[PDB]
């Protein structure tokens, strides 16, 4: 009656794809102890290569998470599709990752409200290639920092090939100066979380248990003082 | 605390990127070999 | 020509938060040395 969970899965075969269904949820006399969690994954192996679709999504009281797949899978060494994740966290902050990969260029990047969006680049070819490691401002999401960069060039004409490794200061600064601002930012979030749930059980802040913790010090050491004073009164009086 | 280290950190890494670049830019006025290094601030690049 | 870019290298570079070079000190040293040389006795010129 206090708790009740389920956790359902079947596995089932139609013909040519396989589909995956799970669910798990968890009833609970603790509010923020109570969830429901799905995913669904639809897998069709078509002539050898498959084919990839799944969808997995997250309920809670403090966020909820949802993320997408879609994509194939050829070979061993070929998955070509999206990965898309989205987290909405009243507890703390938002997040949004997007990943993307295609024969000839991988990119993927981190959308997040405190540092910014962060994200990498490969291009990818025969003669050339190029590896971007950029950091767009949490204040300017229109312009790259590029952490790092680096440019392999194979040259067609004699065989020569260049190395060219290129780096920002800037982009470096910038994001440490967001790092140390953001202390503070999760610092605040995490204690309000404690106090949160210091009030959804007992009402209590943290520094509110501390005091109380405190005054029932006080009030067991007067409870022993008294005693220790009284046996002397005690012993001298048995004395005489 | 943690806001002053990170400051103290970006303060001195710039101030030795600066002399390493330097430095870097001397060592590389050494030697003439085929392989030629070229380098920038900020940048390098190689040639093979 | 090689002591020519080592004494750069040495020159082009210190640690960060101080501008005072390591040939300074080496003076300094040097200096020292002299002033020991000229209280030696047993003076000759090839100490000149």
């Amino acid at each position: 009656p206090v708790y009740n969970a389920t956790w359902s899965a079947s596995l089932k075969n139609k013909a040519d794809y396989v589909e995956t269904v799970l669910d798990s949820t968890c009833s609970s006399t603790v509010q923020f102890l109570e969830y429901e969690l799905n995913v669904l994954g639809t897998h069709k192996i078509e002539d050898g290569t498959l084919a990839s679709k799944t969808k997995g999504t997250f309920a809670h009281r403090d966020f909820s998470a949802e993320y997408e797949e879609d994509g194939k899978y050829e070979g061993l060494q070929e998955w070509e599709g999206k990965a898309h994740l989205n987290i909405k966290s009243p507890a703390f902050t938002d997040l949004h990752l997007r990943y993307q990969k295609d024969k000839k260029g991988i990119s993927t990047s981190a959308a997040s409200p405190a540092v910014g969006t962060v994200g990498m680049d490969m291009d990818e070819d025969d003669d050339f290639s190029k590896w971007n490691f950029y950091y767009s401002p949490q204040s300017s999401p229109d312009k790259k920092l590029t952490i790092f960069k680096t440019e392999l060039r194979v040259r067609e004409s004699d065989e020569e090939t260049q190395i060219k490794v290129n780096w920002e200061e800037e982009a470096a600064s910038g994001l440490l100066t967001s790092l140390k601002d953001n202390v503070p930012k999760a610092t605040g979030v995490l204690y309000d979380y404690v106090n949160k749930y210091h009030w959804e059980h007992t009402g209590l802040t943290l520094r509110e248990v501390s005091s109380k913790l405190r005054r029932n010090l006080q009030n067991n050491a007067e409870w022993v003082y008294q005693g220790a004073i009284r046996q002397i009164d005690d012993i001298d009086v048995r004395f005489q | 605390e943690s806001k002053r280290l990170i400051d103290l950190s970006i303060q001195n890494y710039h101030t030795f990127l600066i002399y390493i670049t330097e430095l870097l830019k001397k060592l590389q006025s050494t030697t003439v070999m085929n392989p030629y290094m070229k380098l920038a601030p900020g940048e390098l690049t190689i040639i093979l | 020509k090689s002591l020519h870019m080592y004494a750069n290298r040495l020159l082009d570079h210190r640690v960060p938060q101080t501008d005072m070079t390591f040939r300074h000190v080496g003076s300094k040293l040097i200096v020292a040395m002299s002033s020991w040389l000229q209280k030696a006795s047993g003076s000759l010129p090839y100490t000149q």
